[PDB]
RNA sequence: AAACUGCGAAUGGCUCAUUAAAUCAGUUAUGGUUCCUUUGGUCGCUCGUACUUGGAUAACUGUGGUAAUUCUAGAGCUAAUACAUGCCGACGGGCGCUGACCCCCUUCGCGGGGGGGAUGCGUGCAUUUAUCAGUGGUGACUCUAGAUAACCUCGGGCCGAUCGCACGCCGGCGGCGACGACCCAUUCGAACGUCUGCCCUAUCAACUUUCGAUGGUAGUCGCCGUGCCUACCAUGGUGACCACGGGUGACGGGGAAUCAGGGUUCGAUUCCGGAGAGGGAGCCUGAGAAACGGCUACCACAUCCAAGGAAGGCAGCAGGCGCGCAAAUU
C-alpha cells in the first residue's frame, strides 16, 4: 500500500538464493534492472554466499565500490544488482570469468568461464517491434532494444551479441531439434533438445524437451530458451551437463564417490 | 552512427528481399 | 471528495454494500468542464503519474474537418444546436464531444474557390469586390486550366451542404472531449448523419 | 514608507489583508509570515490586518527620501556595503564592462 | 427497419459513409461498408454480422470489444432487456466431508449481439471474456446453439 | 559548519477496530490503465547576444515584536542544476503546392500525354476528428509502421546556458565521466476485471427501482473499462441450489492443536494480502498518500497562558495510568 516497498523479508526472498533463516530479518532487495526479482541474483548474494570473497555486505560494499566487477561488461557499483540467465561477470583483478547459468536444481551455479566465452551472451528476444519511421526494433529477456535486427529473427529465438559492441552476432531459431534450457518451472535448470511444440491459442504454449539420456520433460513456451543449433551448445554448460537426476542415482554417485576418494 | 545502421540494414533488408524472392521463384517452379 | 468507486453502489441482487476502507485518492473525480464558448481559456490539471490534462473553460475556435473533401481547417464556433444527451447542454451552450455546433464556413469556402473550376452555380447578386476575382478567372496557361478542369470534373457538393454554405454557417460534430484535452475539434456534418441531425434539431424546434 | 511591523501579540501584518485586527489565513510556500516544514505544507496562522492603528508594538518604516537634516545614528552612519557581486555578467555590468 | 432510433447517429466508427460519388454512375443507394473482424479461437462470423446493418459497440464481430481471457457456456433463461440476455451456468460443487456434491448455480449477464436473431430461452450459447461493458456484464455471446428440444 | 537546491520521508514498525463474494486464496486478463527509480536508453531527423542571457532569494550582517512555538517582520548583500523566449552549426537542403517561362509525336484548324524554375505554404510515434498497400505482429486490433489535410493550450512543449587535481594532438579540435530530460521498452509495482471457494441464523421469504435498482444510447469525470456520475429510453436485476435481513468473543490465507480411517476445533500473533492511526470528513506535495512521527476543519478528550493566544495524537521502541484472571527494561 502507499506505493512501493523497498524491503525483502528473508524467508520471502526466492529460494534458489540458499539463504539461511537464523542469519537476519532481511534478504538482500534486489534492485530494479534488466532482470525480475524472483529469477535474478544480486551481486552481494554472488560475491558474499556463493564465492566467500566477503564475509559481510560491507566488505561486498568495499569491492564494488573498488570498480572490480563488471556484469556484461559494464562496471556495476550496485551491490543488489540483479544479475541473471546469461550474464556474465568478470573479476579483471582476480581475473576470472563468470556466466549465470542454473544448475539442474534450479539454482545459479558457479560457473567458470574462459575470456573468450567472456566477450558476448545468448539473449532470448521477447518482442519485435517497428517504430520511428519503419525501424525495426527487437526486445530480449534482458531489457535490450536492438534497432535493426536482421527480418528473419523472431520472438522465442534467441540472439549472440557481443558485449563490448551491443550488437547481434549471430541468432538460432526456435525449431525442434534445437538445444535449449528450461528458465522457469519445476523443470528449471534442465537441458534438453525441442521435440515437440503444443500450440494453444488464447493461452500459453507447451514445448516439449528430451534429455541426452532420453528422459522427456515439458513446459510452458516462456520457459524456453533455445541454448544451441542442433543438439550442440553455443554456451558452456556446467558440471552437470542439464541432466537431472532422480534421488537414487544421486545417492548412488554420492556413495560412490565417497567410496572411492578418502 | 544512425547513418551507418540504417545503410548496413539496408543492405542487409536487399539481401534478405532477394533471398525470399528467389525462394517464391524456385517454389512457383514446382 | 467527489469519488469514481463502485463499493458504494448496490450489488448486482441488490443488497446493500459496506465499506472496507475510506475513499482513496486514485478514485477521486473532478467538477465538470462546462466548456462555453468564449474567449479561450484553459486551465491545467495535474494527474495521476504526473501527466497533464486540459480543462478547457470557454473556447471559441475549432479545428474541423470536412472529411468527404479531406479539408480541415482552424474555424470559430459559433453556436451549439443539438446535444444528444440533455437539453440544457444546449440551452447553456456548453461543448462537449458529440455535441452538434454551427461553425463557419469561410475557411472551407475560400479552399473551394482555390478548387473552383465549376460551372455557373450560384453567382446571381455578384459581389463586385476587386482582387477577389483573381482566385475564380485569373490568367493561367493552358495545361494549367486543363487540371482545373479536370478537378471540375469531379466536383460536387450536396444541396444542403450549399445551403449551408450560403448562410455563413456548418453543421459539425465535436470528435474530441474539450473537458480533458482543451481542443474543441471534430467533423462538418454530412450526408445521412447530417439529415438525421436536420431531422433531429427542427423536430426539436 | 509603512513596511508592515507587529502588533501588541507580536503577529506580523500581511501585505493584502485589509483589516484593523487580526486574521487566520492559510498560508502556504511563496506568502510572507510563513516558513513551510515540508514541501507542500500549508498551515493555518494568525496574522494582523495591514491597516496601521494604536494597537501596534512595532511600525517598521523605510526612509525613502531624505531630508535636510540627519538623525544621529541612522544618517551620519556609513554601515559598510561588502559582498560585491558574483555573476560574470553583474560583474561587467557593475564595473561597467564590455564584451572583452 | 430503422436503425437511429436513438437521439444520436448511429454508425460504425471505422466506416467513413460520406465519400464523393458519381452521378452518372450511381442509381439508388449503391453499398453502405460494413466493418467486421474474426475473433480468434476458431470463431466464425455469423452470415448476418457480415451482411447486417445492426449498430452495436458491444458486438464481438462488428464492435470495438476484443475476446480474451474465459471462454464458458450456459443456457440462456431470461431475454428481457435491451442486447442482454441473462444466462445460467450449473456445476457441481464437492463436500469433502461427505464426498458428495451438491448442485449450484451462477447466473451471468451477457452481451448479445443483434447477429443472434431467434435465439431462445433454453439454448446453449458460448460466451467470451471482454473488459466491464456494464455494472454486471463482462461476457459476449460467441455462438448460439440451439437446444435438442427445438423445432 | 550554516543555508539554498536535489532526494527520501508513501519503505519499515504497530495493531486487528471495521469488514461475510467484502477481504483473501488458487486461476486468468488488462487487446481497458498509470508507473519515481534501474537497465537498454529514438536523444545535428526543426530549413528565416550561442566565448554563456535575465527579475530574484536565502545563508551572512544589522533593527525588532510577542508571556509564550522548530512564530517570524523590516533593512543591507550575494549564488544555482524553480526556469531559455538561440536558429553564427547539418544553412546547398529534400519532399509535397493558389503557376510568369519553356520543348515534343501523321498536319499551318481549339489535338491527347511528359521534366527544371521564385518573391508566396508547410515538414517528429506522447494530443484527440482520414482511404487504397492493411513494414512487421497477434488466436483475435479500431495493433505497429506509413501517407495526405490541419491543429497544437494565460495554467507553453521535447530537441542540455553547469561542475571532476593528469598538461596532450595540424583565433580550432579531442578521452573518460557526473547530473538532467521528452518519449519507447511491465524492472518494481499499483489499480481494475468476482472463474471457483467463506462461519451461525427462517422466531429473517422475498429483496432492489423521489435517492441507479438491471440494461441500452450519448456524454461528464476519471489514469483507464464500467450507472462511476448525468440526461433520455426499456422494466428490468436477485432469490428455498437460501436472495434480502440479523449475529459473529469474524481481518483472510500460509498454517496450529489427536494420527485408526473419517473428522472436530483454532488461526489477534513475526510470512503474504487487506485495513487503521482517538472518530468522521476534506486536501497539499508528490511517480506513488485521501499520508496522520503531513496539513485543514468538526466531534470527544486534553497541554501552556501574562487569558490576547498557542500547541496536540505512542494500534512505533521503552515506560506510565486504567482495565482486568491475564503479559517484560523509561
Amino acid at each position: 500500500a502507499r506505493g512501493p516497498k523497498k524491503h525483502l523479508k528473508r524467508v520471502a526472498a526466492p529460494k534458489h538464493w540458499m539463504l539461511d533463516k537464523l542469519t537476519g530479518v532481511f534478504a538482500p532487495r534486489p534492485s530494479t534492472g534488466p532482470h525480475k526479482l524472483r529469477e535474478c541474483l544480486p551481486l552481494i548474494i554472488f560475491l558474499r554466499n556463493r564465492l566467500k570473497y566477503a564475509l559481510t555486505g560491507d566488505e561486498v560494499k568495499k569491492i564494488c565500490m573498488q570498480r572490480f566487477i563488471k556484469i556484461d561488461g559494464k562496471v556495476r557499483t550496485d551491490i543488489t544488482y540483479p544479475a541473471g540467465f546469461m550474464d556474465v561477470i568478470s573479476i579483471d583483478k582476480t581475473g576470472e570469468n563468470f556466466r549465470l547459468i542454473y544448475d539442474t536444481k534450479g539454482r545459479f551455479a558457479v560457473h567458470r568461464i574462459t575470456p573468450e566465452e567472456a566477450k558476448y551472451k545468448l539473449c532470448k528476444v521477447r518482442k519485435i517491434f517497428v517504430g520511428t519511421k519503419g525501424i525495426p526494433h527487437l526486445v530480449t529477456h534482458d531489457a535490450r532494444t536492438i534497432r535493426y535486427p536482421d527480418p528473419l529473427i523472431k520472438v522465442n529465438d534467441t540472439i549472440q551479441i557481443d558485449l563490448e559492441t551491443g550488437k547481434i552476432t549471430d541468432f538460432i531459431k526456435f525449431d525442434t531439434g534445437n538445444l535449449c534450457m528450461v528458465t522457469g518451472g519445476a523443470n528449471l535448470g534442465r537441458i534438453g533438445v525441442i521435440t515437440n511444440r503444443e500450440r494453444h491459442p488464447g493461452s500459453f504454449d507447451v514445448v516439449h524437451v528430451k534429455d541426452a539420456n532420453g528422459n522427456s520433460f515439458a513446459t510452458r513456451l516462456s520457459n524456453i530458451f533455445v541454448i544451441g543449433k542442433g543438439n550442440k551448445p553455443w554456451i558452456s554448460l556446467p558440471r552437470g551437463k542439464g541432466i537431472r537426476l532422480t534421488i537414487a542415482e544421486e545417492r548412488d554417485k554420492r556413495l560412490a564417490a565417497k567410496q572411492s576418494s578418502g | 552512427k544512425n547513418k551507418e545502421e540504417a545503410a548496413e540494414y539496408a543492405k542487409l533488408l536487399a539481401k534478405r528481399m532477394k533471398e525470399a524472392r528467389e525462394k517464391r521463384q524456385e517454389q512457383i517452379a514446382k | 471528495g467527489i469519488s469514481r468507486d463502485n463499493w458504494h453502489k448496490r450489488r448486482k441482487t441488490g443488497g446493500k454494500r459496506k465499506p472496507y476502507h475510506k475513499k482513496r485518492k486514485y478514485e477521486l473525480g473532478r467538477p465538470a468542464a462546462n466548456t462555453k464558448i468564449g474567449p479561450r481559456r484553459i486551465h491545467t490539471v495535474r494527474v495521476r503519474g504526473g501527466n497533464k490534462k486540459y480543462r478547457a473553460l470557454r473556447l471559441d475556435v475549432g479545428n474541423f474537418s470536412w472529411g468527404s473533401e479531406c479539408c480541415t481547417r482552424k474555424t470559430r464556433i459559433i453556436d451549439v444546436v443539438y446535444n444528444a444527451s440533455n437539453n440544457e447542454l444546449v440551452r447553456t451552450k456548453t461543448l462537449v464531444k458529440n455535441c452538434i455546433v454551427l461553425i463557419d464556413s469561410t475557411p472551407y469556402r475560400q479552399w473551394y474557390e482555390s478548387h473552383y473550376a465549376l460551372p455557373l452555380g450560384r453567382k446571381k447578386g455578384a459581389k463586385l469586390t476587386p482582387e477577389e476575382e483573381e482566385i475564380l478567372n485569373k490568367k493561367r496557361s493552358k495545361k494549367i486550366q486543363k487540371k482545373y478542369d479536370e478537378r471540375k470534373k469531379n466536383a460536387k457538393i450536396s444541396s444542403l451542404l450549399e445551403e449551408q454554405f450560403q448562410q455563413g454557417k456548418l453543421l459539425a460534430c465535436i470528435a474530441s472531449r474539450p473537458g480533458q484535452c482543451g481542443r474543441a475539434d471534430g467533423y462538418v456534418l454530412e450526408g445521412k448523419e447530417l439529415e438525421f441531425y436536420l431531422r433531429k434539431i427542427k423536430a426539436r424546434k | 514608507r509603512i513596511s508592515g511591523g507587529n502588533d501588541k501579540q507580536g503577529f506580523p501584518m500581511k501585505q493584502g489583508v485589509l483589516t484593523h485586527g487580526r486574521v487566520r489565513l492559510l498560508l502556504s510556500k511563496g506568502h510572507s509570515c510563513y516558513r513551510p516544514r515540508r514541501t507542500g505544507e500549508r498551515k493555518r496562522k494568525s496574522v494582523r490586518g495591514c491597516i496601521v492603528d494604536a494597537n501596534l508594538s512595532v511600525l517598521n518604516l523605510v526612509i525613502v527620501k531624505k531630508g535636510e537634516k540627519d538623525i544621529p545614528g541612522l544618517t551620519d552612519t556609513t554601515v559598510p556595503r561588502r559582498l560585491g557581486p558574483k555573476r560574470a555578467s553583474r560583474i561587467r555590468k557593475l564595473f561597467n564592462l564590455s564584451k572583452e | 427497419a430503422d436503425i437511429q432510433t436513438e437521439r444520436a447517429y448511429q454508425k460504425q466508427p471505422t466506416i467513413f459513409q460520406n465519400k464523393k460519388r458519381v452521378l452518372l454512375g450511381e442509381t439508388g443507394k449503391e453499398k453502405l461498408p460494413r466493418y467486421y473482424k474474426n475473433i480468434g479461437l476458431g470463431f466464425k462470423t455469423p452470415k448476418e454480422a457480415i451482411e447486417g446493418t445492426y449498430i452495436d459497440k458491444k458486438c464481438p464481430f462488428t464492435g470495438n470489444v476484443s475476446i480474451r481471457g474465459r471462454i464458458l457456456s450456459g443456457v440462456v433463461t431470461k431475454m428481457k432487456m435491451q442486447r442482454t440476455i441473462v444466462i445460467r451456468r450449473d456445476y457441481l460443487h464437492y463436500i469433502r466431508k461427505y464426498n458428495r456434491f451438491e448442485k449450484r448455480h451462477k447466473n451471468m449477464s451477457v452481451h448479445l449481439s443483434p447477429c443472434f436473431r431467434d435465439v431462445q430461452i433454453g439454448d446453449i450459447v458460448t460466451v467470451g471474456e471482454c473488459r466491464p461493458l456494464s455494472k454486471t456484464v463482462r461476457f459476449n455471446v460467441l455462438k448460439v446453439t440451439k437446444a435438442a428440444g427445438t423445432k
